[PDB]
């Protein structure tokens, strides 16, 4: 039979059968209970709208993501999300399909063990396998080397790989991602008068960020230009009218990636953690990693980031090496495409964690040889 | 006539949504074209420089 | 109602004569011959009560193929059989669902036209291709060709 | 065909479908009985000493426990299906109900009943 | 305790569904009687299992039909 | 059995059995004791004529409404009105029929508790339920969202509802209604010479208001036109002759709704309290409320109000949103039609306050789960 | 209501025309982008060969 390539993610759940080009169903991972009282009788009001249904009734819900930073903080809601994904968005019972979840690097063990225990006890799948979210993004590019920066919505991690041999001592995981950029944008919008507070209006600020923000090639020059002319002010229409005008908030929101001091984080930007991740590698594979830097994940879709990052790394790196940044147009679904490719391989067909194996060793089987 | 008006409204809404999507797609692809053209110009300059280096060396 | 509509459609002497005598009694002010809306309301008022004329007008024009404020023959039969609900709407929901799921041999939740006409052949009743088209168009609400259980019940209304 | 004629046509259609359902259920019962006969195979009892009967009892108890766990599984599946079909039926009702409130009238009595109330026992056919 | 609830549920499935077997105290003849009783029990249990399978099939069929009707109406 | 859908209202009591289209008996709610001496013996003179009987003998009575502003100020008279409604206008003993009263939003608790105590002790009904007068008017329109402005004769209240979930923090109740318009019309008629003082002549002024007054589309232009031409002066024949001619009093009486400063009230008109009620709602359901504004209640029957209100709201609202005002022709009985629909529902059949429940918890049961 | 329905249908027609034009633009730009991608690949191969020759020299 065919395998189910699910990809929990944090912000958008992407799923679909193995062997295709794009995920079949992509929908936000939010579960929102209603918060008001409700007076109409017999309206058929449910107790929790999940997935894309709660992005249409969000006016009277309190949306809450069940995955904070890669890790899962609310297991009941995550179980509800998985149940919805299997039964309503794909309509395939899990009793007859292997599953291939994905997990960020350096995550707590208990999260992974609970994930496998749920998949084997509640949904009762035949066999499931957990894979690191960066190796798949390297599969999708058709490479076999390269250092991949997978800046998702929950957590940004940077896994270097050479000739198929991952370097476990050079993984640099940073917890700045799309959600923190949304919060920072929502916080700097208040400098013009627009106040978004409700958890429903966070979605509106996310839409503003997606449609308007861009990464500046040079930060100081843009700050000077936006403060003199008015060629940058782009307007946007809220879900009820009252258009708003975003000035130099456009390139200040995604600039947080390269200067995490804006949101008070100490660490260095995504332009310098890649160079540090390279320098921890051996001295003889640094040229190949320099030449095959891969971008993935949703947050790396800002217009103009593949040039800013290249300029920064070229500034840091030695002058002789060639710096090349692979930015495929299908960046958002790169991890899932790689997952489909991996699940479609014949050599991989014996790596699944078969159910009888789980019955013999318990949920701690995932840390064992079947990784 | 009210039902007719509702149908007209929904058709207009769908058409506008498709128009917005096409606008976004064209914007993205045009940005890609601009970036690639700049890269090609720089590459021609680099190629001339490399040939000069070959000759002198 | 279901028995009465069929009986009065091609009735013998008795109850049609009863209707004629009812009109003969109704001539005390209303004598239009073919019962119009005003004569119908006058008859209902002279009966001795003041019912809401909405039911009367629904009887007199709603089920009609004309709706001209007048009373037809089969239209009056529907008016007579419409006070009660004896025709069991073409079986019950459980029976209709069972017959539709055995009808849905393809188990797709819809009846395609091919299996529809094959079942119609399996019926063995009187054949009427125009009636087949009418039933299909009753199933052409979204006009997807296939007929779901909703439209199936829709043209199964009053099937006795 | 007349409107009543096509109503009788669909009535015969429903009768044919009901007969098909009856034969479906009959064949279902017969084939499932035969299939159980294939599984639930009678075994010899006589001629066996104490040890053979004890071993047979142990095998029977093990099979009982196994098929009982399997029955629990299929019953849980059946319960899930019942819940899901109930939810789907309720959703169908919501999409095509509730707002279906008709003209509830207490003055438009049954034509027979109304005629009797206004005339005595004049209405006796309907 | 909900996780504990499901774990004790499946534990009771594994344990209570098994019943009390007592055949050694039953003499050869009483052993035959016990074997007959267990034979009927297992055969009836498999009959229940098959009926559950068929009922689940019919319920899933109706679920498919209702969901398809929902898709048509939406 | 069938349920009794009574609707106390303030000015017209509307009642009838559940499941019909229109209330069976509609009659003013006034109780008038005779005031003169009375010399004929044996004439069979009663001590209090209630309902529609006191609108024919009003020449020698002192009519007094038992309901001032939604609240009930004279419980004995209200009990008399209910007794009349049950026994003479419907002729059904209450011992065998559930009742469904209606109550304005934000009313004093004691009023509701006394109402239920009366219905359970004096009339001894099997079960009664109290419903908010706006949710019913939303039922009758066949909607499930929308913001309903129910401008009755006692009190005007504006309840917004979305997807069946009422928003309790956005109810704007204003005490200007038909009665204050009657008093203001009676006060401005004195500018031509016609003086109405007696409580019986208030009914004549009410008839003048109903038959002649209309809401102007633009107030200043109408004031200028009525002051130059004479195309507006419509005449009306009193109950004894001596026709009167109403000039620009025609559109000045109902203009008080949009400018409550005329009768000295501070608050803003019904055109601006609706916009304020909308703006208190969440940012994502404002479009739906804009598109589904519902009118109900008697006082919204003025010829030309559904255009003035739409013009005003379109002036206030953002230019992109579409403003639509639902004004069904059966506006007056909208609340009662909705009440009939609600009482006819099967899902609602277990929400009644059964008598044994009242016996166990006292009259304070109404504030509890059975709302 | 009739006037509003007519205006809505006209709006829908205009939006459909705009969508068709956007489709045309998108396809044209996509073709141009593919051509320039091939050109850039040729640039890359030229650079590789020049680099190798430079190393040898
Ligand atoms: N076109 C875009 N432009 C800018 N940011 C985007 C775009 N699309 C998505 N994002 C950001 O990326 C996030 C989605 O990232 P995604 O790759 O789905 O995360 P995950 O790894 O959990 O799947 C969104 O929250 C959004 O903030
Ligand atoms: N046709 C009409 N035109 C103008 N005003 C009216 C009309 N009918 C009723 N009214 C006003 O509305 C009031 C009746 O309102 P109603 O809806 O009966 O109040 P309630 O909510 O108490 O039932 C009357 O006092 C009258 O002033
Ligand atoms: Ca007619
Ligand atoms: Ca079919
Ligand atoms: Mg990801
Ligand atoms: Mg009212």
């Amino acid at each position: 039979t065919t395998a189910l390539v699910c990809d929990n993610g944090s912000g958008l759940v992407k799923a679909g059968f193995a062997g295709d080009d794009a995920p079949r169903a992509v929908f936000p991972s939010i579960v929102g209970r209603p918060r008001h009282q409700g007076v109409m009788v017999g309206m058929g009001q449910k107790d929790s709208y999940v997935g894309d249904e709660a992005q249409s009734k969000r006016g009277i819900l309190t949306l809450k993501y069940p995955i904070e930073h890669g890790i899962i903080t609310n297991w009941d809601d995550m179980e509800k999300i998985w149940h919805h994904t299997f039964y309503n968005e794909l309509r395939v019972a899990p009793e007859e399909h292997p599953t291939l979840l994905t997990e960020a690097p350096l995550n707590p063990k208990a999260n992974r063990e609970k994930m496998t225990q749920i998949m084997f006890e509640t949904f009762n799948v035949p066999a499931m396998y957990v894979a690191i979210q960066a190796v798949l993004s390297l599969y999708a590019s058709g490479r076999t080397t390269g250092i991949v920066l997978d800046s998702g919505d929950g957590v940004t991690h940077n896994v270097p790989i050479y000739e198929g041999y991952a370097l476990p001592h050079a993984i640099m995981r940073l917890d700045l991602a799309g959600r923190d950029l949304t919060d920072y944008l929502m916080k700097i919008l208040t400098e013009r008068g627009y106040s978004f507070v409700t958890t429903a209006e966070r979605e509106i600020v996310r839409d503003i960020k997606e449609k308007l923000c861009y990464v500046a090639l040079d930060f100081e020059n843009e700050m000077a230009t936006a403060a003199s002319s008015s060629s940058l002010e782009k307007s946007y229409e809220l879900p009820d009218g009252q258009v708003i005008t975003i000035g130099n908030e456009r390139f200040r929101c995604p600039e947080t990636l390269f200067q995490p001091s804006f949101i008070g984080m100490e660490s260095a930007g995504i332009h310098e953690t890649t160079y540090n991740s390279i320098m921890k590698c051996d001295i003889d594979i640094r040229k190949d990693l320099y030449a095959n830097n891969v971008l993935s994940g949703g947050t790396t879709m800002y217009p103009g980031i593949a040039d800013r990052m290249q300029k920064e790394i070229t500034a840091l790196a030695p002058s002789t090496m060639k710096i090349k940044i692979i930015a495929p147009p299908e960046r958002k679904y790169s991890v899932w495409i790689g997952g489909s490719i991996l699940a479609s391989l014949s050599t991989f067909q014996q790596m699944w964690i078969s159910k009888q194996e789980y019955d013999e060793a318990g949920p701690s089987i995932v840390h064992r040889k079947c990784f | 006539i009210e039902s007719d008006l509702e149908r007209a409204e929904e058709r207009a809404e769908l058409s506008e949504g498709k128009c917005a999507e096409l606008e976004e797609e064209l914007k993205t692809v045009t940005n890609n074209l601009k970036s690639l053209e700049a890269q090609a110009e720089k590459y021609s300059q680099k190629e001339d420089k490399y040939e000069e280096e070959i000759k002198v060396l | 109602d279901d028995i009465y509509k069929a009986a009065v459609e091609q009735l013998t002497e008795e109850q049609k004569n009863e209707f004629k005598a009812a009109f003969d009694i109704f001539v005390l002010g209303a004598e239009d011959g073919c019962i119009s809306t005003k004569e119908l309301g006058k008859v209902m008022r002279m009966l001795g009560q003041n019912p809401t004329p909405e039911e009367l007008q629904e009887m007199i024009d709603e089920v009609d193929e004309d709706g001209s404020g007048t009373v037809d023959f089969d239209e009056f039969l529907v008016m007579m059989v419409r006070c009660m609900k004896d025709d069991s709407k073409g079986k019950s929901e459980e029976e209709l669902s069972d017959l539709f799921r055995m009808f849905d041999k393809n188990a797709d939740g819809y009846i395609d036209l091919d299996e529809l006409k094959m079942m119609l052949q399996a019926t063995g009743e009187t054949i009427t291709e125009d009636d087949i088209e009418e039933l299909m168009k009753d199933g052409d609400k979204n006009n997807d060709g296939r007929i779901d259980y909703d439209e199936f019940l829709e043209f199964m209304k009053g099937v006795e | 065909i007349s409107a009543s004629r096509k109503l009788q046509l669909k009535t015969l259609m429903l009768q044919i479908a009901k007969q098909e359902m009856e034969r479906e259920a009959e064949e279902r019962r017969g084939e499932k009985g035969r299939v159980l006969r294939t599984r639930c195979q009678p075994l010899e009892l006589d001629g066996l000493g104490f040890e053979e009967l004890q071993d047979l009892c142990r095998q029977l108890h093990a099979r009982v426990d196994k098929v009982d766990e399997e029955r629990y599984d299929v019953e849980a599946k059946v319960t899930k299906n019942i819940t899901e079909i109930a939810d789907l039926t309720q959703k169908i009702y919501d999409l095509r109900g509730k707002f279906k409130r008709p003209t509830l009238r207490r003055v438009r009595i049954s034509a027979d009943a109304m005629m009797q109330a206004l005339l005595g026992t004049r209405a006796k056919e309907s | 305790g909900k996780r504990q609830t499901e774990r004790e549920k499946k534990k009771k499935i594994l344990a209570e569904r098994r019943k009390a077997l007592a055949i050694d105290h039953l003499n050869e003849d009483q052993l035959r009687e016990k074997a007959k009783e267990l034979w009927q029990s297992i055969h009836n249990l498999e009959a229940e299992k098959f009926d559950l399978q068929e009922k689940f099939k019919q319920q899933k069929y109706e679920i498919n039909v209702l969901r398809n009707r929902i898709n048509d109406n939406q």
